[PDB]
RNA sequence: GGCCGCUCCAGAAGAGGGCCCCCUUGCCCGUUAUCGGGGGCUAGGCUCGAUGUCGGCC
């Protein structure tokens, strides 16, 4: 009596691009739910997409998707799909899949009473590319209670993510690693600092480990302190 | 014609232990037909309460909800460490359904300053053709906080954007970047470049600065 | 004046339609689906009624 629900087909598509999305289910029949889609924008809240009902094939969409996302069920499957033709940047999101229980007593659906995992849907024009890396290093004039502060700035990259440590994972104290954000260009950009003791600059070393996953990249860039 | 959902605030700041109200307010009315769903951070949301106070199954006891005209309001009697999350409310009185945008339950903790530090473009950077300042916010709370920059004593605005960091699992603060990006054209016509922040912490504004080429 | 009627005029004429609110769906109901009852409004703009300030007949 597990209820479980499984999306699939996330992923990269141009604007205009199709994708389809997959909802396995079990421990419950589809023909005894209301099926929905639910996205959510990155930082954002909860829009609702689409809903059908498998008993009897009812549909209904969000006015912003209607002709462009068809929502439709198998129930030899138990699966829900959701198909998102003419997709454009602003549907980027993660979607989550969600059923409502069909109660025969009540007499209309009620709340979405299950969610799946998610998955993630970006769309963009932007080609792969890996970050460029450049260091934020600490000056003689930046020193604050016995601290500095130091980092990399990991620049025009795509699609997410990247992943940052600090000396291959030994440096983790005092570290933050900043939400990329989406710039005017299509490309992500975030900075990843780091607090220390001041008086170690000299006999220490701060190596950044970035690594994009979609470029095959990992880089490793030393920061060190300017002089005068 | 859509009925909206309204949540306020946009987030709470309470302690373990503590009684914890989140608000919600229909445009027009929708009966009881109001649902509180939590959802933590890379996670899919849960119901707690449907049909404005009813506790959905193996919702805990401490979660309860009230309606008070359009008003809807729910109640964690007593805060659990499991309770820091965002709460988000939706009506299904009329089609289509309506989220509120949300309500984030942080944690409480002392106030604590900003250290702040700025950091020239690199010279690779400026190689490239682009120069980005950053300015860093560490380890303050709470969350609200203002940073401006001014080139050459001018305040800057639309060339600068915020990334800031959820709370620290160790100690509840906050830190925030803000990263002015100029080309490397315009970075070359200042001199002064400096972030000014505005924090609780601080008993008056801090200004971190730098001159171009020193 | 009388009878017949709405095919044109009048709004002097009330139902349909639409909006809001209360009741945790509350006689009975309820499309795998949000009702019912009550309350507050909208009139001459469409439909269907009714009417005469209308038309026909005598
Ligand atoms: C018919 C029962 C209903 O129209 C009359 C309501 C009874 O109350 C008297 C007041 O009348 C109104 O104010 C109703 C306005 C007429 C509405 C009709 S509906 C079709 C047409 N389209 C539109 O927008 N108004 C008119």
């Amino acid at each position: 009596s597990e209820v479980q629900l499984v999306e699939s087909g996330g992923g990269l598509v141009q604007p205009g691009g199709s994708l389809r999305l997959s909802c396995a289910a079990s421990g419950f029949s589809l023909s005894s739910s209301s099926m929905h889609w639910v996205r959510q924008a990155p930082g954002k809240g909860l829009e609702w997409v689409a809903s059908i009902s498998p008993y009897s094939g009812s549909t209904s969409y969000a006015d912003s998707v209607k002709g462009r996302f068809t929502i439709s069920a198998d129930t030899s499957k138990n699966t829900a799909y959701l198909q998102m033709n003419s997709l454009r940047a602003e549907d980027t999101a993660v979607y989550y899949c969600a059923r409502t229980k069909y109660h025969y007593k009540n007499y209309y659906w009620w709340a979405l009473d299950y969610w799946g995992q998610g998955t993630l849907v970006t769309v963009s024009s932007a080609s792969t590319k890996g970050p460029s890396v450049f260091p934020l290093a600490p000056s003689s004039k930046s020193t604050s209670g016995g601290t500095a502060a130091l980092g990399c700035l990991v620049k025009d990259y795509f699609p997410e993510p990247v992943t940052v440590s600090w000396n291959s994972g030994a440096l983790t104290s005092g570290v933050h690693t900043f939400p990329a954000v989406l710039q005017s260009s299509g490309l992500y950009s975030l900075s990843s600092v780091v607090t220390v003791p001041s008086s170690s600059l000299g006999t220490q070393t701060y190596i950044c480990n970035v690594n994009h996953k979609p470029s095959n990249t990992k880089v490793d860039k030393k920061v060190e302190p300017k002089s005068c | 014609s859509d009925i909206q959902m309204t949540q306020s605030p946009s987030s709470l700041s309470a302690s373990v232990g503590d009684r914890v109200t989140i608000t919600c307010r229909a445009s027009q009315s929708v009966y009881y037909s109001v649902a509180w769903y939590q959802q933590k951070p890379g996670k899919a949301p849960k119901l707690l309460i449907y049909s404005a106070s009813y506790l959905y199954s193996g919702v805990p006891s401490r979660f309860s909800g009230s309606r008070s005209g359009t008003d809807f309001t729910l109640t964690i009697s007593s805060l659990q460490p499991e309770d820091f999350a965002t709460y988000y409310c939706q009506q299904y009185r009329r089609r289509p359904i309506t989220f509120g945008q949300g309500t984030k339950v942080e944690i409480k903790r002392t106030v604590a300053a900003p250290s702040v530090f700025i950091f020239p473009p690199s010279d690779e950077q400026l190689k490239s053709g682009t120069a980005s300042v950053v300015c860093l916010l560490n380890n303050f709370y709470p969350r609200e906080a203002k940073v401006q920059w001014k080139v050459d004593n001018a305040l800057q605005s639309g060339n600068s954007q915020e990334s800031v960091t959820e709370q620290d699992s160790k100690d509840s603060t906050y830190s925030l970047s803000s990263t002015l990006t100029l080309s490397k054209a315009d970075y070359e016509k200042h001199k002064v470049y400096a972030c000014e922040v505005t924090h609780q912490g601080l008993s008056s504004p801090v200004t971190k600065s730098f001159n171009r080429g020193e």
